[PDB]
């Protein structure tokens, strides 16, 4: 078939820092009917916007970390699963996680333990506590904000050799891919027997009980690993059902899976050496490192922006990638490179964040 | 096709992820 999807760039705004906006997130988690709302980090910033109608952005809050010298560059958002009160984490050079309280911009609580800058933060799907950081000390960690514990760190002898960029959960959260400098893609299952008791035991964890500290899992060993797909760096990585998407600087995003074409995703063994390459989406101009794609909460569409300016966005219904391509998002005025961008969650809105700290709202036609 | 049976399970997931948050009152920001 073809595509169907347009847009039109509604407004735009400068942020005062002029610093390069690495994340942005719409709030998924906010009910329907409730404003639609985004947060934005580059720079030691934190700011939060509201969505309203004929393309209004109204400015909201804004968090200014104590320590000037912070570079935050993801952002995701949580709620308490006590209160239902929604909650941000952010993290950055400093390699500190961040859990902002997005209603009066306080740190609520911090998280100290990788040892450099932190590249990614994604909540889990199903469980509002569990926070998985990836980082430049080569590893992820998978976090319980509830309870307050380190639950797993995944690297070590088979772990990354180089920067972790990327990570993602799959739909129902039973496991993760992750990426980076090492050029290799690697799966970590969290529905093994070790992992949910690991899980289980951070959450009876109770410090006014013991005295003892909690014990992480250290998990030396993915489930799958290949360095097949690209050939240099990866910094993106989702899953798209039981399949991968994943890019480097080739102009192109990737769509492939473990094992040969026919291999069940949770039957594939830890030493399997084959992938299938099943598609790719090109694109040009994306040459630079750290550009993030994104998918809507359907995942019927495809965005990543690109080094000057222009915002590309694919039909995921269309199954051949080439025929899938919808108009290139592009204004005159748009010409930093998008290093983000989000959908609001009934995909009626889509927010691009720039290197020269612009803000782009394109509505859904 | 592998297109079909993958659109299938992303329907079938994403509606699973859909009516847990349909069953949520998440307060606003
Ligand atoms: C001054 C400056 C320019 C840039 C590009 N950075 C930058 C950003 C990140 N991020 C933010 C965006 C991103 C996107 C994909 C994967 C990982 C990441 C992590 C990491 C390292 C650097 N660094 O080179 O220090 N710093």
């Amino acid at each position: 078939k073809k595509c169907k999807y347009s847009f039109k760039c509604v407004n735009s705004l400068k942020e005062d820092h002029n610093q390069p906006l690495f994340g942005v997130q719409f709030n998924w988690h906010s009910k329907e009917g409730d404003p639609l709302v985004f947060a934005t980090v580059g720079s030691n910033r934190v700011t939060l916007y509201e969505c309203h109608s004929q393309g209004e952005i109204r400015l909201l809050q804004s968090y200014v970390d104590a320590d000037a010298d912070e570079n935050f560059y993801t952002c995701a958002w949580t709620y308490d699963s006590n209160t239902s009160h929604p909650l941000l984490a952010v993290a950055g050079s400093r390699g500190i996680i961040r859990i902002i309280n997005p209603i009066t911009m306080q740190c609520i609580k911090h998280y100290v333990g990788h040892g450099n800058a932190i590249n990614e933060l994604k909540f889990h799907p199903r469980d509002p506590n569990l926070l998985l950081s990836v980082s430049k000390d080569h590893a992820l960690r998978l976090w319980n904000i509830q309870t307050d514990t380190l639950v797993a760190i995944f690297g070590g002898v088979e772990g990354h050799r180089d920067e972790v960029l990327s990570a993602d959960y799959d739909l129902l959260g039973e496991k993760i891919m992750s990426c980076g400098m090492d050029h290799s893609l690697k799966l970590w299952r969290i529905n093994s027997k070790r992992m949910m008791n690991a899980i289980k035991e951070s959450y009876d964890y109770n410090p006014n009980k013991t005295n003892r500290p909690f014990i992480s899992q250290k998990i030396h060993f993915p489930d799958f690993s290949t360095r097949d797909i690209h050939r240099n760096y990866v910094d993106c990585v989702r899953w798209l059902g039981d399949l991968i998407l994943s890019k480097s600087c080739e102009n192109a995003i990737v769509c492939w899976k473990p094992g040969k074409m026919e291999d069940d995703i949770d039957k594939i063994k830890p030493s399997e050496s084959n992938v299938t390459i099943l598609g790719r989406f090109d694109y040009s101009q994306c040459d630079i490192w750290y550009m993030r794609f994104s998918m809507d909460f359907w995942q019927k569409m495809l965005a990543l922006g690109n080094q000057v300016g222009k915002l590309y966005v694919w039909d995921l219904e269309v199954e051949d990638p080439h025929k899938a391509k919808c108009t290139t998002l592009t204004h005159h005025k748009c010409g930093a490179a998008i290093r983000q961008t989000s959908f609001s969650r009934d995909s009626s809105i889509l927010i691009a964040v720039c290197d020269d700290a612009s803000i782009w709202r394109w509505d859904r036609l | 096709s592998m297109f079909s049976s993958n659109r299938q399970k992303i329907l079938e997931r994403t509606e699973i992820l859909n009516q847990e948050w349909k069953q949520r009152r998440i307060q606003p920001v």
